[PDB]
């Protein structure tokens, strides 16, 4: 049980889809999302004026 | 085409790497959206009667 | 749509493959533990013998 | 879309990390409990001894 359990944890870790990819995305995405905010700001300001 | 109107000389906003092997290029479109929007900003800014 | 799609289905694959490894590989439990009864029967037999 | 996306995936991290922490840290159980058999074997040996 213990041996196959540690093999299971290894196998689970070797997802080829890891959350680390997810962190890479979200960080990037978040920056992009900032830039998006920046756009919207310009839009609305000009609009109201 | 934007440059043909803007005539600001060569500057580039598009960038590579939107595609990526490891990350399977998941965010290229978002990259474009970013570029697109800022260019739109420039457009309304410089299109000037 | 691709992004979301691949994301969802890969996460599905991941989860199902987790339980897949668990179920297929751990299924050896009964064979391994046959002795539990397969020898305790002799344990009881030896008493009266 | 950003909001929903990050929401879903963060919740993924949370859930998977809950069970991840659980599995990795609690996995010490077999090592900790080796004595269960590792000494009862001697318990029985001492009887005939």
């Amino acid at each position: 049980q213990q041996q196959q359990a540690m093999a299971l944890l290894d196998y689970f870790s070797e997802r080829f889809t890891n959350e680390s990819l997810y962190t890479w995305l979200i960080s990037q995405l978040s920056s992009l999302y900032l830039q998006a905010y920046d756009a919207v700001l310009s839009l609305c300001l000009s609009a109201e004026a | 085409s934007l440059l043909y109107e803007l005539n600001l000389g060569e500057q580039s906003f598009v960038g590579g790497g939107g595609w990526n092997d490891l990350y399977q290029g998941l965010m290229a479109g978002e990259t474009l959206k970013l570029a697109l929007m800022r260019m739109e900003r420039v457009y309304v800014e410089q299109n000037s009667r | 749509q691709f992004g979301s799609t691949l994301l969802s289905l890969l996460e599905r694959k991941d989860s199902l493959s987790f339980d897949a490894y668990q179920m297929i590989q751990s299924g050896d439990l009964y064979r391994f533990s046959i002795d539990l009864q397969q020898q305790d029967i002799d344990i009881n037999k030896a008493s009266l013998e």
